[PDB]
């Protein structure tokens, strides 16, 4: 979640 | 043999400045948006041993103040990849080391080789100290998150980082820095109060006694201490404070004004 | 921005600052040394040194881990120390052992100690090493240069130590020394890809990359990036920058090794910085 | 009085010692400090001997640097700022102003690999 949504 | 004299010249001087003349009056710039390094951050940091969750989550915070998106979410990233609930174990016929999990190792190897293109000392310093019979020896160096095998590279880059804060004028930081790293004349000697000896150390060796009694509440002293070099009258740092804070003389009966003595 | 007006007459030509950015120390062609306070943008003269036979070239701060320490070289026998004690500047030391004018002052890293390197205009390089008590223990080699010895650097220490230090001359030559065991200064590979006339030379800060890279300019206006991948393989592989219109006086790194400014005789002030691709492109 | 003919006695001495002993109860320490004074202003025979030797263990150069601030000791450069303190099971310290900056927040001697507490480690 941290890697694919800002 | 002699050049000619030059008219002009350019220097890079502290840590974000730069000096310049040309053919005569001399400028001094700022120029401190243009290297890889911020002051503020350095000012914002923190680290702390005893509390690793708390360290990367304040500092998430204080990059937002600067508007750094990469370093959001880099320690967005550090704070679940050093939980606490990740620790290795004995046995390695019992469970796989997160190490060895491709969100371990090889990850921290692929942040560690992208700041180091940019030449990012500050944020490559704070990763390495942040993360710090034949087959249970392979064991423990296959479950460390830092290669064993560079201790050197992660020394010189928090040396370096070091001697950076130094220059911009802090000092605690250093310190605090500095006390992650791996790798580690004349002096003053105590007259013990009873066998009249000079004695190295704060306990004594013939009597084994206390060799050093404050000269306030006379209370054996162990652990920090100040003392004047002529007259040698000394005890806690804290009944000093209170004791020349307004006197000037000895407060053993001595009249020995150590404050000019002492403070060469 | 900030600006210092200086009071000397004669052009300026060098001038450094502190460690911490603090004071700036001028030197000129008149006779003066004058320093400056610069703090919170000022201009206070802190003092005025003097004393001096010709034009003095460089001044070299040295670190504030050994109080307050100034090197200057003029066109003369002269590397005069001007130690500050007590609240005031005056002379410390003075040394006059070469003949020819010496042009290039730069101090050691201070994990060796408080060691000043100095190159004079007849080939030959004076090591000024302090032994305490205000002592001094000079040596130096000579024939190093055949008419040159004009620009010297300190390489980065690395890990007891193995010192060394870079030079260049008029023999459009650049020699690497050194120090062997027993304590003579030994020679070792000497590159020469220049043309007509070094002037100076740089070698960049250290930060843990296993690469050292030399900067170096010429009266060609040709700057050459020097570049060495593996400490045991001893090779460089010169590279050129900008091939410059005129004469190319001063180089000077960052201190991240990132920004190299370099100013000539074309009275400018360029800054370059490397690309991705491996090109060396401006900025301002 | 009188100083060398009743201050001799070893009746006169007793009341002295067990005055300082019962001010040092109380926590007046700093009364006892100007009654030290005032008796040594009196009579000189009572003066305490010195304290801290100057030694060099490894007996035109230096030897203790401070820790934070890592400059020299010794040579010069709100009075107490200067003196150099001394941890004693840690043999290690640097300026009173730095360390006492040093010791507020952090609880651990500068010098990195050290684990002496100095500052708690008396109270
Ligand atoms: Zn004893
Ligand atoms: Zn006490
Ligand atoms: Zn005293
Ligand atoms: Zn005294
Ligand atoms: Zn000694
Ligand atoms: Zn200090
Ligand atoms: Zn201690
Ligand atoms: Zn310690």
């Amino acid at each position: 979640r941290i890697i694919y949504c800002s | 043999n002699i050049p000619f004299p030059r008219t002009s010249g350019a220097r890079f001087c502290g840590a974000g400045y730069l000096v310049y003349f040309t053919r005569g009056k001399v400028i001094i710039q700022d120029i401190a948006c243009l290297l890889p390094v911020h002051k503020s951050l350095g000012e914002l940091y923190i680290l702390n041993v005893n509390d690793i969750q708390e360290t990367c989550q304040k500092n998430a915070a204080s990059a937002l103040l600067v508007g750094r998106k990469d370093l959001v979410q880099v320690w967005s990233l550090a704070t679940v990849a050093t939980d606490l609930c990740l620790g290795p174990k004995s046995d390695p016929d019992l469970e796989t080391p997160w190490a060895r999990h491709p969100f371990g190792r090889q990850l921290l190897e692929s942040l560690l080789a992208h700041y180091c293109r940019l030449r990012d000392v500050q944020t490559l310093a704070m990763l390495c100290s942040v993360f710090e019979e034949r087959e249970r020896d392979q064991h423990d160096k296959n479950k460390r998150l830092l290669d064993p095998a560079n201790t050197q590279q992660f020394d010189d880059f928090k040396k370096c980082y070091g001697e950076i804060l130094y220059r911009w004028g802090l000092r605690e930081k250093r310190a605090e820095v500095l006390k992650f790293v791996s790798c580690p004349g004349i002096e003053f000697g105590v007259y013990c109060s009873h066998c009249r000896s000079e004695v190295r150390g704060t306990q004594c060796a013939i009597c084994k006694g206390f060799t050093f009694q404050c000269a306030i509440c006379h209370v054996a002293v162990r652990g920090s201490s100040n003392f004047c070099l002529t007259c040698g009258h000394g005890g806690h740092t804290s009944h000093m404070m209170e004791w020349f804070r307004t006197q000037e003389v000895c407060p053993t009966g001595c009249g020995c004004h150590c404050l000019l003595e002492s403070t060469f | 921005i900030n600006t210092v007006d200086t009071s000397h007459e004669d052009m300026i030509h060098d001038a450094q600052m502190d460690y911490y950015g603090t004071r700036l120390a001028t030197c000129s062609s008149d006779r003066s040394v004058k320093i400056f306070d610069v703090r919170n943008g000022g201009q206070i003269l802190i003092a005025d040194l003097r004393g001096h036979e010709g034009p003095v070239w460089q001044v070299a701060w040295a670190h504030p881990m050994y109080g307050n320490i100034l090197a200057s070289c003029s066109y003369d026998r002269k590397v005069i120390i001007w130690r500050e004690e007590n609240g005031t500047w005056e002379k410390s030391h003075e040394h006059a052992g070469h003949d020819s004018s010496v042009n290039s002052v730069c101090w050691a890293p201070h994990d060796y100690g408080l060691i000043l390197a100095c190159g004079s205009s007849d080939g030959a390089i004076s090591l000024l090493t302090y032994t305490g008590e205000g002592q001094w223990e000079v040596k130096k080699i000579n024939n190093a240069h055949t008419i040159g010895c004009n620009a010297v650097s300190w390489a980065p220490a690395v890990v007891n130590y193995i010192k060394r230090f870079a030079s260049g001359g008029c023999d459009n030559l650049i020699k690497l020394w050194k120090e062997e065991e027993d304590g003579q200064w030994k020679e070792e590979q000497k590159l020469e890809a220049h043309s007509d006339w070094v002037r100076d030379v740089a070698w960049a800060p250290s930060i843990g990359l296993p690469t050292s890279t030399i900067a170096s300019c010429s009266q060609d206006g040709r700057v050459f990036i020097w570049t060495c991948d593996d400490a045991s393989s001893n090779t460089w592989s010169p590279k050129l920058l900008h091939k410059f219109n005129d004469v190319v006086w001063h180089v000077s790194w960052s201190i991240t090794a990132n920004i190299l400014a370099v100013s000539g005789g074309d009275n400018k002030v360029t800054l370059w910085k490397e690309s991705v691709d491996g090109q060396w492109v401006c900025i301002s | 009085g009188s100083p060398l003919d009743v201050l001799k006695d070893e009746r006169v001495q007793y009341w002295i010692e067990n005055y300082r002993n019962l001010l040092d109860a109380w926590r007046f320490w700093h009364k006892r400090a100007e009654f030290d004074i005032h008796r040594s202003k009196l009579d000189p025979s009572s003066k305490p001997l010195a304290q801290v030797f100057v030694s060099c263990n490894f007996c035109r150069k230096p030897l203790p640097r401070c820790a934070l601030c890592l400059i020299n000791m010794g040579t010069p450069v709100a009075q107490f700022n200067n003196w150099f303190t001394w941890c004693h099971n840690c043999r290690h310290g640097g300026h009173a102003g730095h360390m006492l900056s040093w010791f507020r927040d952090h609880a651990e001697c500068p010098v990195s690999a050290c684990t002496c507490k100095c500052m708690q480690l008396d109270t």
